[PDB]
RNA sequence: CCGCACCUCGGAGAGGUA
């Protein structure tokens, strides 16, 4: 009787089960109260109760096992983790803990954890003895993540243009610079779909912080993966906590030799949240940015790196420019000198309804020879030297007319010769 | 269960609950106030 | 003997009735005291008294039933709600309660609730078993709210321009950006009249906060609907209370599967009121805004959403820019990145008395293909491509001259081809 | 705690104990 399985069932089936068990009227009771009552009734018979969740250690020492479907929102009905077990098993924030639980006794408000059975969806013996992420030797992007579908679909044109302009690999740290109303949503959805289709082994993560609830419920019902979000109706502390939980889970997965790909579309929103929640230091920089406000997002961005011992962490954030606020401009100018990949989008091309409106001239990738072969690099260099003299709109039209003739870029490369 | 005063007792259930309110639960609220309200003391 | 029927009769008839009953001299008594004494004398004979009102639960545990004729203002004749009834019926702030009320006994100052007959204009059995608003599945705007009258009146030109520039659907969350003296009053009155004329089934609410009493009495005596207002003669606490009551009533009506449309014209004034009533936290942002002052108006704005199970909540707020205060500019710049619809107005066009002075180039609607057909979308694209090269005043004059030739936009679209 | 925004420690009465 897992907690997640009981939380995923609809309210109707829960009310039906509660009426069959013979409890009080559950129609006017909350779903969480129904779950609590049915867990008490099931434990009264003598059966054991099991649960799971990601650990969220508080400042006082203890922590809880939050759920992913609620963006790790603080709730009164979760698995309490005593500091004793934390000191015993050396648990940290982000460790996925699964084990036996029990209903709280009189005077308690949370489910107590007795014994942990599975750590990070793996054996506890392999999770206790491990090399920390701070000790992993970083490296440049070595493996290639080919975003091209190859099925000849019209949606694959965006992935083809992306692979021709900025090849992305495992451990890449890129930036998607674009003005508002450029098409970042559809482009990010296409990137997520291509990652889920071509690279299913990669752990795709979408973190939409401080966005509209309609866009959140659209993203959750469109892509095949995990979508942890935090709308603007929640305070900035919620955003900070969600980002911390996500980066801790990503670090734990990378330590467990997993290829995590994080698509962030709120780096500017996260920086604003950090600048809002930071105490008044007394020194304000140009644009209303605090001195210690850019530390946390810059570290979150730099966390992405390629691991030689195993696994990789790829983070492709999306920047916001020309938003009318000088603070966002200062944030973009500061974060520009940090990454090594910029995917610019042109508003002039977007106004002509030419999607995708990708600035091919200003795009590029540093050390691209480590992700492409010699002949592929030579062909890309020749294509750039031929395209550069033409204008942005003309270059995009030429590229679309050339890619529309065939399905794969290999045929275009063979015909160019 | 049949055509008896139960049809009236369902409406008499509300009247009995209102009478119980008036005589017992309004007194409960009065006691709650008297416990929560201040006390006339020396100036 | 209903409360709403007694709170609308003139003073002369109430004085006559009280003199016929044989009570104290009513010529030197207020209308509320007259009604109170008449109800007391009527109940002393053995008659029933009926009342109604919107519930407002206080922090101490109890609540009162505010009236709709005083814009939800604390009055001496408010109906008291005991906490026992709240525990019995699971009452919450916003639940409309209607039923028999008993007069206050010796030692009481407010009316007690004898029995509740109607809950939220519906049967109590249907209102006691329901799903909360926080559990409803959000979606984008699906239903089309055509604002075109069709009667061929000269006032319909503004509605036609609004439909061509930015169509509005059920559940839309937009902003009406405009400088001072743009004419927001006439535009809001026209929108309210068009909503009341074309869509009488939807619940129309006009919320005015911190406005002049003349505009309030003009709005109440012009539109066919409910208008809750709060002039500047009241403190910001009154504004916050009115906003909370309005948003709770809207949430309850949405939970009861109703299409609520709120015409707010005080988002900036509401933010100022929240910043004034929030306790000082020792941290001041750019322009004099508290770090936690934007949370409440941001949630009030984001409460609007489209429900798939039933009902919808539309909130159209008007923002103030170029008011000489940097605080309003910061509030506008912060709230601009939240909504998905901006209807800007040009001061240059308003100075020439060319109404409506609407910035057609800066206007627009995101995901407009979900509320308009393919043919209509293509016609709007062609109209925007033709209008964009021209100047603002020139484009407005061209649009007026083109709409003056026909009655409906369909004939104009057919003649353009 | 004064203003957010980068060009060359007392008195009376009542009851009781020895």
């Amino acid at each position: 009787m897992n907690l997640t399985e009981l939380k995923n069932t609809p309210v109707s089936e829960l009310i039906t089960l509660g009426e069959n068990m013979g409890l009080e009227n559950l129609a006017r009771m909350r779903k969480q109260d129904i779950i609590f009552a049915i867990l008490k009734q099931h434990a009264k018979s003598g059966e054991d109760i099991f649960g799971d969740g990601v650990l969220e250690i508080l400042q006082d020492g203890f922590g809880f096992l939050r759920s992913a479907d609620s963006s790790y929102l603080a709730g009164p009905d979760d698995i309490y983790v005593s500091p004793s077990q934390i000191r015993r098993f050396n648990l940290r924030t982000g460790d996925t803990i699964s084990g036996k639980i029990r209903p709280p006794k009189e005077g308690e408000r949370y489910f107590a954890l007795l014994k942990v059975n599975e750590v990070n969806f793996d054996k506890p013996e392999n999770a206790r003895n491990k090399i920390l992420f701070e000790n992993l030797t970083p490296l440049h992007a070595n493996s290639r993540l080919r975003m091209e579908r190859g099925n000849g679909s019209t949606e694959d044109l965006t992935a083809r243009v992306l692979d021709l302009a900025s090849p992305i690999g495992r451990g890449q740290r890129g930036l998607i610079v674009a003005p508002p109303k450029a098409g970042k949503t559809m482009l990010l959805q296409n990137i997520a779909q291509s990652i889920a289709y071509n690279h299913p082994d990669c752990v795709l993560m979408v973190l939409l912080i401080d966005e509209r609830p309609e866009e959140v419920t659209e993203m959750q019902r469109l892509v095949k993966g995990e979508v942890v979000a935090s709308t603007f109706d929640e305070p900035a502390s919620r955003h900070v906590q969600v980002a911390e939980m996500v980066i801790e889970k990503a670090k734990r997965l990378v330590e467990h030799k997993k290829d995590v790909i994080i698509l962030l579309d709120s780096i500017t929103r996260l920086a604003r949240a950090y600048n809002t929640v930071v105490p008044a230091s007394g020194k304000v920089l140009t644009g209303g940015v605090d001195a210690n406000a850019l530390h946390r997002p810059k570290r979150f961005f730099g966390a992405a790196r390629n691991v030689e011992e195993g696994g990789s962490l790829t983070i492709i954030a999306t920047a916001l420019i020309d938003t009318g606020s000088k603070m966002d401009e200062v944030i973009y100018e500061e974060f520009k000198g940090t990454g090594n990949m910029e995917l610019h989008l042109s508003r002039k091309i977007a106004e002509k309804r030419v999607f995708p409106a990708i600035d091919y001239n200003r795009s590029g990738t540093r050390k691209e020879e480590l992700l492409t072969t010699q002949e592929e690099l030579q062909k890309m260099w020749i294509l750039r030297k031929i395209i550069h003299p033409m204008g942005e709109i003309d270059a995009m039209e030429f590229l679309i007319n050339k890619l529309a003739m065939t399905k794969t870029n290999d045929d275009f490369f063979e015909m160019m010769k | 269960l049949t055509d008896e005063e139960k049809q009236n007792q369902l409406e008499q259930l509300a009247e009995q609950y209102d009478e119980l309110k008036h005589e017992f639960e309004k007194k409960l609220e009065a006691k709650r106030r008297k416990i929560t309200q201040g006390d006339d003391l020396a100036p």
